[PDB]
């Protein structure tokens, strides 16, 4: 028998639904509030590590966090606003102290990951709005690696931008810069990525919620990848088997492999007998969905 | 003999190409562009480096207040300069593995339209 520890850490603002980013391996969590718009980064227990306001450069008007992405291996969260600008927080590593090894309780980590977040910096990518066309930056997603960044605005463009790590005099900085300008169709709801091989290449995947996933890779050109005949709600992707699942409003799903040219073709195609459609990835090879109901 | 694509490196704010200069001795590769753009791209010319796509290191140097015009290299040393529209010449010299400059000069008269080293890497001209 188990219990749930429940934490509830209020803040001034109104939660997001979608807009909680957790790292894969690092116990760090994220998550935004807007009136007064902010960003709460806490540890996996649920104890508030630190808060983060308006990007820097604000002329008093606050700015609402709409999209939020973590690094894969750094401890580092990348933050899309509503005003096309976009903000790197980093906190000091705490390696970088080179202390000793008496980190052996939870409690002590906790602290010096608290002290370190105390003096995090968050820094500001020069020209996003530009890049953006002065609009709210919908989306972002890291690369595998995490030296490849995406972003997507409202105002349906998708900017490719580099990570640049810089060592300094007493800690590691990161430089984001912009790469491309690439035009979407609609604005980009959800960005995925594609691996060369199972375990640095650019191999993306921009669904835009219409009837458009558009592929894109070192060419600099939004290739389609997949087309249906309907508007598609969301897919799904296993990156070892390169497996693509693609589900559409109507409850139709459709299964594809992906080529090294980031191309489809169909093996399983199947139907199912306000909520909106949400599908997860419950195994290797299998998936698990709920449309809503009580099954 | 034949040629094919197999890379491709975009520049930061798409700053146009100007001058390219790459090393024999270890490989760093250099690029210069408009605005004074310089980079230091290091790339492993072992077979193994060009199947694993091997880009150890990218480092962006600075020193030009104007587009980077040419660049000259010295294997023997591994030695690097770079020029400048405005009428200055940098020389870099590699400390620790990352770049830094080691002389600055501008003659204030002309634009300087070429430089080399002889094959001991021993007098620029």
């Amino acid at each position: 028998m188990s219990l749930f520890v429940v934490n509830a850490p209020g803040h001034e603002g109104q939660l997001k639904e979608q807009l909680i980013v957790a790292h894969k391996r690092r116990p760090l969590l994220a998550t935004a509030w807007v009136n007064p718009p902010s960003v709460l980064i806490t540890n996996s227990e649920g104890e508030v590590l630190t808060q983060v306001a308006d990007p820097p450069g604000s002329t008093g008007r606050t700015h609402q966090p709409t999209a939020l992405t973590w690094h894969p291996n750094e401890e580092l969260l990348v933050i899309g606003w509503s005003n096309g600008e976009m903000s790197l927080w980093s906190m000091p590593s705490v390696s970088s102290l080179a202390l000793g090894e008496d980190y052996t309780t939870a409690a002590a980590r906790s602290a010096v990951q608290l002290i370190a977040a105390k003096a995090a910096t968050q820094s500001s990518a020069e020209g996003a709005t530009r890049e953006h066309a002065s609009g709210a930056v919908v989306a972002s997603e890291w690369s595998t690696r995490g030296l490849y960044l995406v972003s997507a605005s409202q105002q349906r463009h998708v900017v490719m931008w580099m990570l640049e790590k810089i060592p300094a005099e007493t800690s590691v900085t990161f430089k984001l810069k912009p790469l491309w300008s690439v035009q979407s169709r609609e604005p980009v709801a959800r960005i995925i990525h594609v691996p060369s091989k199972a375990s640095d290449d650019i191999s993306f995947l921009l669904a835009d919620g219409g009837t458009s996933v558009t592929a894109i890779n070192e060419d600099q050109q939004l290739f389609p990848c997949v087309t249906q005949q309907e508007q598609i709600a969301s897919v799904l992707y296993d990156a070892a088997t390169r497996t693509l699942v693609t589900l559409t409003t109507t409850s139709m799903i459709e299964v594809y492999a992906v080529g090294e040219d980031i191309k489809g073709t169909s093996t399983l195609r199947r139907k199912l007998s306000r909520i909106a459609m949400s599908m997860v990835w419950a195994s290797p090879g299998v998936v698990a969905f709920g449309s809503g109901d009580d099954r | 003999m034949f040629v094919y694509l197999s890379k491709r490196i975009a520049m930061p704010n798409g700053v146009k190409v100007t001058s390219i200069a790459w090393n024999d001795g270890q490989g760093w590769l250099a690029c210069g562009g408009e605005k004074g753009l310089l980079k230091v791209l290091k790339v492993d010319g072992g077979p193994q480096g060009q199947r694993s796509g091997g880009l150890s290191s990218s480092q962006t140097l600075e020193g030009h207040d104007t587009t980077v015009d040419l660049v000259t290299w010295n294997q023997q040393y591994c030695k690097l300069t770079s020029s400048d529209v405005s009428g200055r010449i940098i020389v870099w010299v590699l400390h620790k593995g990352m770049w830094f400059e080691e002389m600055v000069n501008n003659r204030n008269s002309s634009r300087v339209v070429d430089f080399a080293w002889n094959p001991s890497g021993t007098k620029i001209c």
